[PDB]
């Protein structure tokens, strides 16, 4: 109900890892999408409402609509501050959770490998997946019921395989992760936050000024608020196989892969991250 | 074939009944039966005036009047208060509509000329100040209230129907 | 995945279900019971007093009110007696929803991601090299039932083979981590 | 009678294709229906609806032009390439929803006109969704796959 | 992938913004964004090209050429970039801004049932809620960052950073209508947070550049010749241009403290050539260097110069600009005080500052020269003949006294460039400034104008004593 | 401002044989410059007719009339066929809006009035039939604005929103 | 009767030598099983729009197809996926012709200059009951055709 | 597989037979009813009841007035005349 | 052996029969008797020039001259004009196809020449303008056969054909 | 501008190029730079026929004819043996397209006038015959392209383009 999207900004502010962060970011893009709408004379808030703000505050006078336009940059920045400072790690439930598989893949005999990998700099995972995109026109890989960014276990065997094509060649890859006429030998799992010092998202902002800009005439600033993976936030993925064969090339490319970029626009130095910790669990 | 009037429900009350409300034929389009009133229809660029509440036609699509449609005579002698249009009742804008009417009707709406001695500045008027969310909702009601003796003690819900619908344009001159 | 609320107790995702889909987890039983001599009375019983609602989109497990299934979906939920027991045996509640509402909202619960191939030379994704597939969420529950005929070693299929069964990998997409799964024989966790 | 969605599908394109003059606008029209249809799915129809609806940038003109687009046939679509291409895709919408019967026209253009019945139309939309919802994604589907062929790429 | 080069930097008082337009945030804290190196490298690499493209064939070519043509360096929607930047700004800290507490609420008080606008200013380690209304009231906040003194002079006696304040300073508050506290109470609190997060403002920001390259291209046409001209734009971009904001008026200047490399068959020349710059020594022997550096990239050393190729496209001057190096309006000064001297820019650019009152003495020819040299000014056309009589110096072809014809300005009508020049409220300053120096404590002030396309053709040594003068009493 | 007068342009045009007394000030609005016609002003709810075409009033909130606003007189006088309002200029509700204009006119729209014995049966049309483009150019574009047209009518774009912009629905009583 | 078989026939052979390169070859084995079951399954308005989609014909393969039509060497060009789904379009397309389903001046210039592409879609949809009902034979030749005259990947 | 328009009764699914199908039902009851002395009355007038609306789709146990079968095919139902106490006892209707 | 020439259906009036009398014989190309018109030719690559109604050759292929094509000769005048062709008639792209043809048909075009005065930037022309619509019946279609406008109810359908087959491009510069 | 010759290219040396020198300026349009052959317009509703080919304008669109468009002059003032049309470019149907072409161009195409007498019954017509694709390179591929060829390594990259792009029809009499 429309009762229902105006009290969806007090529901983030009062549970801070607790609601579903897809879909209430998904019913905030209806009021960020109408925000001049939700102005008009749209009462009945509550003393926590977010959006009396906007009737209090005023930016121009000689336009109503310029007024609103404004208003609306302001308030998605202010969402964005929200998120990242409301939504906060809870990595408990993913402990229990890696813990849990990696027993089972125990039971399953596999070899494990447990790899906990920090961020070092503001990462962007999934930028082009739908988490905020209905706002900030960017996303993070994002898991609805894990109610937590991800980074997808084809990325990380996408970036990996990279890595030892390039470095071992062609075939000692296909041999390793196969192709279309040989299974993969290495399975991988997504990775998971398990722990940040502060913050889990984090603003950023993109403000691009010559982009398919033919001279100077043609240039204007283009300012995109975002949301980013904040640094210092721990990701936590496992790797099994049963070939001792694949466990050299594998503990041997990781410290290297992660160094570099892991995520988009890390030639601008974005999503750097940090072996933090490899174990072993050999199989028997 | 039978024709209808249209009465609305305003901040005012300047409507009072301004007409005789039946045509020999009970039969009505706002039905209120089932959860609340149905097919009332939407008036678009037009204001009350909240004094004589006849509309006013404005050039600006945003002006909102809305209300019920009643079956009746529209007061044969003042024939200075409507404009008397035709429509096959698929071109009129209703609101929560019920089983479809697809033959041609005729319609009588409170009009008031333009009469241009200042100009027009309309402002949005909801429905609220219980003083007569009560006192002439039983009166426009009246004609069909007394029916809803038995609709309104048990299937009390159209009281805050009034609350949602109904937020007209009076033009507040 | 839900928003709801009116709720002192939080709830990021919850299970939802039909009333279709408990009648064919009823079919299944009431065939399988006259087709051999295992009568599951327990999962029929607490089926049976769910199937009486139907109708009307309920809540076990749980007290919400009303919430939004899949930023899409505003249902307003009847409660079921909180005395009919779990049948999912877990602490996250279980909607029943009228199959014109839950077909809509179980359909859009699968994960969808796109996926894409990237040029080795250019760094960049290739051209036709992005596709997408869909996932089903984990915890998932699927019911599923496994018959045999008196064979000597369908006695010993069943006897040891079907105990020291518990983990078993499902489907393709194995190397990304999907598939992993887990069997919950109902004759233990009825 | 009752036009099946492919049906449905020509009959939208063949109207946006021709107000569409810029082949760059064209371009556009055929990224947003390539991403647009994958989006309704992952963020629903009433979050993905408005997102449209306020890329579309709706001026008193573009507004304007759009709803001659309905009747007209002289009709054009003009703006930006972005604005026209958003602005494409919501008359794709809106076809559906008005000639499903889902949604009275009067009402659908009321509300993107005036800013009240916006509000309504968010209700509406609630109350409608498992019906748009059932059906719409196939109907869309069918825009991607004509544009993806009657519109060089990218 | 392998490191390429590292280059040990400085900025002065760098401005670099966020997604709240400053350095620090409730969240992090950037003073040097390794985004806006990469996106001034690019421009400083448009103007070079077309620097070495109006000294070898008298043509100019588009921005969205330039960049399509090094485009297997710098990376576009069809190619990953070559170089990837890393910047490891010094003392790795998490340092956010955080607001310990504000104690205002009487302010809260004085702003029922009425329509004012807060204003602060911080006067004396102390702010104001200025109320318009008359009513200075202070406030008692307590909040990290340490704002010493210094930031609080140097943006008070800076009358470009005091403009800008005027942004973050002040909004007006609505209240005849409902009101409430818990709703202005964090409208004022914020309004704190965007202001003081203005002063973290610091001087001397060290931070490393390293630049790594992927050994994965193959030389496609000039990609081992493409990448070294990189490099070269990549030095006057440091040695000319600066980070953050306001950079045309020296803010965010670079230096270089120390340049390391890691592959001898491409950065040869590069280091070198930034080596030179450890050990500046006097005023007019950097104008040397200056001109060293350039003409090296100029006829002397000319590398590998492909221009005969059918990526790029000559501008349309009628409907195009594009700004490109002219070797010859360059001035290297000697200053002492910092500060004074970036306080002081502000009488050399303004249309009523002590310095082009003095140099252009009238109202036309100083406001005409600032038009189409002060970047982007606002000029009122509803006054009298001050708006044709300041054309009548801008005209493409009248009666100039003063040579600043612009390639299509018309009178009685308005072509591109005449809206351009005069309505388009994002046009950078031609006229910059940039302070450099390191391990010698003697700061230069280096003033320039860069040559753009839309001039019919400019007085050299007119503009120049011009700029001569200019760079003489910003000291 | 001063008395306004605003024309419809759908394809009759013999009411736009009666537009009548000019600006007498200088109040063109409707710049035709280079682009063709701006700061259009569409009415919505009402049809022209095109028979005594005067902007006959209805309910629907999707049929629509586009024409052009001019300094004009309630032709030689005669206030039966006109409303005569006075609007803010807030409620105006333009299209391809160029410039600003102040805050108050007084506009005179034609007038007609329903006339029973028959439906409204409203239904669009384009404009098409480019010798009809000469005929309004010639006749309603010109006599109007004759002091362009040796420099803007090659460069036209006028038909080009002619074609484009001025759609309407006729009765086709 | 057989009719379909040989006409079957004469299409297949100009799609085999059309497609040059041995992985687009395998490729339109791939669709000519697919396919088939498609229009079998989905019907033939939402395979064709399928097929039209991924063949990605925008002037220059229209003109291959066009000209193959009457010349025996004409070549598509394109990758594996592209090639193989404008060959199939041309399979279609080459039984509208040679059975009187759509004059063959009408889809020449219709497939050529702008619009009438969705003319013909359009009238091709009036038709779509037609065409299921007397393609099925041929366009099972063609996949028996393609399963025997390339092999598989 | 339905799509319930013209109603607010919403099914999922329905159950669809035609005309022919029951002619051949009526001929092996016909038969049948010959070559034994068991007679199928209450079978054999529900089935011709139906037979009469031929030329016509008509919904048994429902009030549709129309819906989408399988994603794709639009009927316009006319409900039997009175009622028919559903051939195969189920909640779902039979068109 | 069997003259035939075009003629077809523009805006214009110098399309008006624009070449002298029939065959005389009875036979035609076109049938006009029970689906409206049959076998309307189309021609591609050339416009019609808004006047003077002739087909100046192209190259896009989607410029189209809709018409029906007759037997006889172009105006017994000057040759100046004409295209003059023969063709196997399987080698013109008809619409609408009727009971086949089996002979070579020689065949006379309103051709000009490319006329190299300046660009050639083609308008689509679609027919509209009721009023022609009959006038064009009234100019071309009741003398080709004269079985029309005489004897047909079907005079009806003429009127549609029209505006639902016929439309082409035009250069009108 | 630059005045543009399209030579198109059948199997016969009926092409023997017959017109004037190159461009005049310093850009062709039929490119054979490095992805082989580009830009290469198509005619449709032509035959060339190779008896001194000329493009005899037929009727039916089935019939096309490629080739290549270089800028030079219809030979010597002889302005009959070519069309000699004047269009904007935006209707250049081309093939293989590689970068932009301007607004304005001037087109000379080797027309003949209708080969009447004949019934057209023209057919299609490849390119094979490697003695003449060795010829046609050296004809026209070499004499207007004797800089190409040269600074291009791969040059039998491109000779079966002509034996895969050029095909074309003619009356084969």
């Amino acid at each position: 109900a429309i009762d229902f999207l105006v009290n969806i900004l007090e529901l983030i502010k009062e549970k801070q890892c607790n609601i579903n962060l897809f879909s209430a970011i998904s019913l905030t893009s209806i009021v960020y999408n109408n925000f001049g709408e939700f102005l008009s004379n749209n009462q009945s808030y509550s003393t926590n409402n977010p959006l009396l703000k906007y009737h209090i505050i005023i930016l121009n006078d000689k336009n109503k609509t310029k007024d609103v336009e404004e208003k609306r940059n302001i308030f998605k920045r202010e969402v964005a501050e929200l998120i990242s400072r409301n939504f906060k790690l809870d990595g408990e439930k993913v402990r229990n959770y890696f813990d849990s598989l990696k027993e089972v893949l125990k039971s399953l005999k596999y070899t494990i490998v447990d790899v906990e990998i920090t961020t070092r700099t503001r990462a962007l995972i999934g930028v082009s997946t739908s988490l905020g995109k209905l706002i900030f026109g960017s996303g993070i890989s994002f898991d609805p019921y894990m109610n937590l960014p991800y980074i997808p276990a084809s990325e990380i065997k996408g970036i990996v395989r990279s890595y030892i094509e390039g470095k071992l060649g062609e075939q000692e890859a296909e041999e390793i992760f196969g192709n279309e006429e040989r299974e993969g030998n290495v399975n991988f799992t997504d990775a998971y936050p398990t722990r940040s010092k502060d913050f889990l998202f984090v603003p950023d902002v993109i403000t691009p000024h010559y982009n398919g800009k033919k001279s100077e005439a043609d240039a204007e600033p283009r300012p995109v608020i975002h949301l980013t993976i904040a640094p210092k936030v721990t990701f936590r993925f496992l790797i099994y196989y049963k070939r001792e064969d694949v466990g050299k090339p594998i503990c041997d490319s990781m410290p290297i892969i992660l160094i570099r970029g892991l995520g988009a626009r890390s030639s601008v130095g974005y999503s750097l991250f940090e072996l933090r910790k490899i174990e072993v669990i050999k199989a028997a | 074939s039978t024709q209808r009037e249209y009465v609305f429900i305003p901040i005012t009350n300047s409507i009072t009944i301004d007409v005789k409300i039946t045509i020999g034929g009970s039969d009505h389009i706002t039905n209120i039966d089932e959860r609340g009133i149905h097919n009332v229809l939407v008036i678009t660029g037009y204001a009350v005036d909240e004094k004589n509440g006849r509309l006013v036609p404005t050039l600006d699509p945003c002006d909102y009047v809305k209300g019920i449609l009643v079956a009746g005579t529209p007061q044969q002698a003042q024939s200075n208060d409507f404009l008397t249009l035709k429509l096959p009742a698929n071109k009129l804008y209703l609101i929560r509509k019920k089983g479809n009417i697809s033959d041609d009707l005729k319609i009588y709406i409170p009009y008031s000329s333009p009469d241009a001695r200042n100009s027009m500045k309309t402002k949005p008027v909801s429905i609220s100040d219980d003083t007569i969310v009560n006192n002439i909702i039983k009166e426009v009601f009246d004609k069909i209230y007394n029916i809803t003796q038995k609709e309104k003690v048990k299937i009390e819900k159209v009281k805050e129907d009034i609350k949602e619908l109904f937020s007209y344009y009076a033009l507040e001159q | 995945r839900i928003i709801e609320i009116d709720s002192a107790k939080p709830y990021v995702w919850v299970y939802v279900t039909t009333y279709e889909l408990l009648k064919k987890v009823k079919l299944y039983l009431d065939s399988i019971s006259q087709l051999s001599n295992a009568s599951f009375s327990n999962l029929k019983n607490k089926i049976d007093t769910i199937l009486a609602k139907e109708g009307k989109n309920i809540t076990l497990d749980s007290d919400l009110k009303s919430a939004i299934l899949n930023e899409d979906f505003y249902v307003e939920l009847e409660a079921l007696n909180n005395k009919i027991p779990s049948i999912i045996n877990a602490g996250v509640p279980l909607l029943v929803l009228e199959d014109s509402i839950g077909r809509e909202v179980i359909n859009r619960s699968l994960i969808r991601v796109r996926r894409i191939r990237i040029d080795r030379d250019k760094k960049v994704v290739e051209t036709g090299g992005l596709w997408s597939e869909e996932y089903v969420p984990m915890k998932t529950i699927f019911f599923s039932v496994l018959l045999g005929k008196e064979s000597k070693e369908s006695a010993i299929f069943a006897s040891c083979i079907l105990r020291n069964l518990r983990y078993v990998i499902l489907g393709g997409k194995e190397t990304i981590g999907k598939g992993i799964v887990e069997l919950r024989w109902v004759k233990d966790v009825i | 009678l009752y036009e099946e969605d492919y049906k449905l599908a020509l009959e939208a394109f063949k109207k946006v294709f021709n107000a569409l003059t810029h082949y760059g606008a064209k371009q556009a029209f055929r990224s947003r229906a390539r991403d647009l249809v994958e989006e309704i799915y992952n963020s629903g129809f009433i979050p993905t609806f408005f997102y449209i609806i306020s890329k579309a940038e709706l001026n008193s003109d573009s507004l304007d032009s759009l709803i001659s687009l309905f009747s007209s046939d002289n009709a054009i679509l003009r703006g930006s390439d972005e604005n026209v291409s958003y602005s494409a895709y919501l008359f794709i919408i809106l076809y559906y929803l008005i000639k499903r019967g889902i949604i009275e026209q009067k009402f659908l253009i009321q509300a993107l006109r005036c800013e009240k019945t916006r509000l309504d139309l968010i209700d509406k939309l609630y109350n409608l969704a498992p019906i748009i919802s059932a059906k719409i994604r196939t109907y869309l589907l069918a825009i991607k796959r004509l544009s993806e062929a009657l519109i060089e790429a990218r | 992938e392998e490191l390429l080069m590292s280059l040990k930097l400085k900025a002065l008082y760098p401005l670099t913004g966020g997604y709240n337009r400053h350095s620090i945030n409730p969240f992090y804290e950037e003073l040097v964004r390794p985004t806006e190196i990469k996106g001034l490298w690019r421009w400083w690499n448009r103007v070079l090209f077309n620097t070495l493209a109006y000294s070898t064939k008298g043509k100019l070519y588009t921005y969205e050429s330039i960049d399509r043509l090094f485009e297997d360096v710098f990376g576009s929607e069809n190619k990953k970039s070559a170089v990837r930047l890393e910047v490891i700004t010094d003392e790795g800290n998490d340092n956010r801004f955080e607001l310990s507490y504000v104690e205002l609420d009487k302010v809260i008080d004085c702003l029922r049932n009425y329509k004012r606008k807060v204003s602060l200013d911080f006067i004396d380690n102390t702010l104001i809620a200025e109320i318009e209304g008359s009513t200075k009231i202070p406030i008692s906040f307590k909040s990290n960052l340490d704002i010493d003194k210094i930031i609080k002079d140097l943006v008070h006696n800076n009358k470009l950073l005091s403009f800008e304040l005027l942004g973050f300073k002040s909004v007006e508050i609505d209240a005849t209508k409902i009101s409430d506290k818990k709703i202005l109470k964090e409208i004022l609190r914020d309004l704190i947070t965007n202001y003081l997060e203005y002063f973290n403002i610091k001087q001397e920001v060290t931070f490393t550049l390293n630049i790594y390259l992927d050994k994965s291209r193959e030389h496609k046409q000039n990609f081992e010749d493409k990448l070294k001209f990189a490099l070269y734009s990549l030095l006057v971009f440091i040695l000319l241009g600066g980070i953050g904001r306001k950079t045309s008026r020296g803010f965010g200047s670079l230096s270089i403290i120390d340049v390391k490399c890691y592959d001898n068959s491409i950065c040869k020349k590069i280091e070198d050539l930034a080596k030179n710059f450890l050990k500046i020594s006097s005023g007019n022997e950097l104008k040397s260097k200056i001109e060293s550096i350039l003409d090296c990239i100029k006829n002397s050393c000319i590398d590998t110069l492909y221009i005969e190729n059918n990526i790029l496209s000559e501008i349309d001057p009628k409907k195009n600009v594009v700004y490109f190096i002219n070797s010859d309006l360059f001035e290297v000064k000697r200053i002492n005080d910092k500060e004074k001297v970036l306080a002081n820019i502000y009488k050399a650019v303004s249309s009523e500052g002590c310095c082009i009152k003095s140099i252009i003495t009238d109202k036309y020819v100083r406001k005409s020269f600032l038009i189409a040299f002060g970047g982007y000014r606002k000029v009122e056309k509803d006054k009298g003949l001050d708006i044709g009589f300041i054309k009548n110096y801008l005209c493409e072809t009248c009666e100039t006294v003063s040579s600043f014809n612009i390639v299509d300005f018309l009178l009685s009508e308005g072509s591109f460039m005449s809206d351009y020049i005069l309505q388009y409220e994002h046009r950078n300053s031609l006229l910059r400034f940039k302070l450099i120096s390191d391990n010698s404590n003697n700061s230069y002030l280096i003033g320039y104008i860069l040559h753009s396309s839309y001039f019919k053709k400019i007085d050299i040594k007119y503009v120049r004593c011009i700029l001569e003068k200019l760079t003489y009493c910003v000291i």
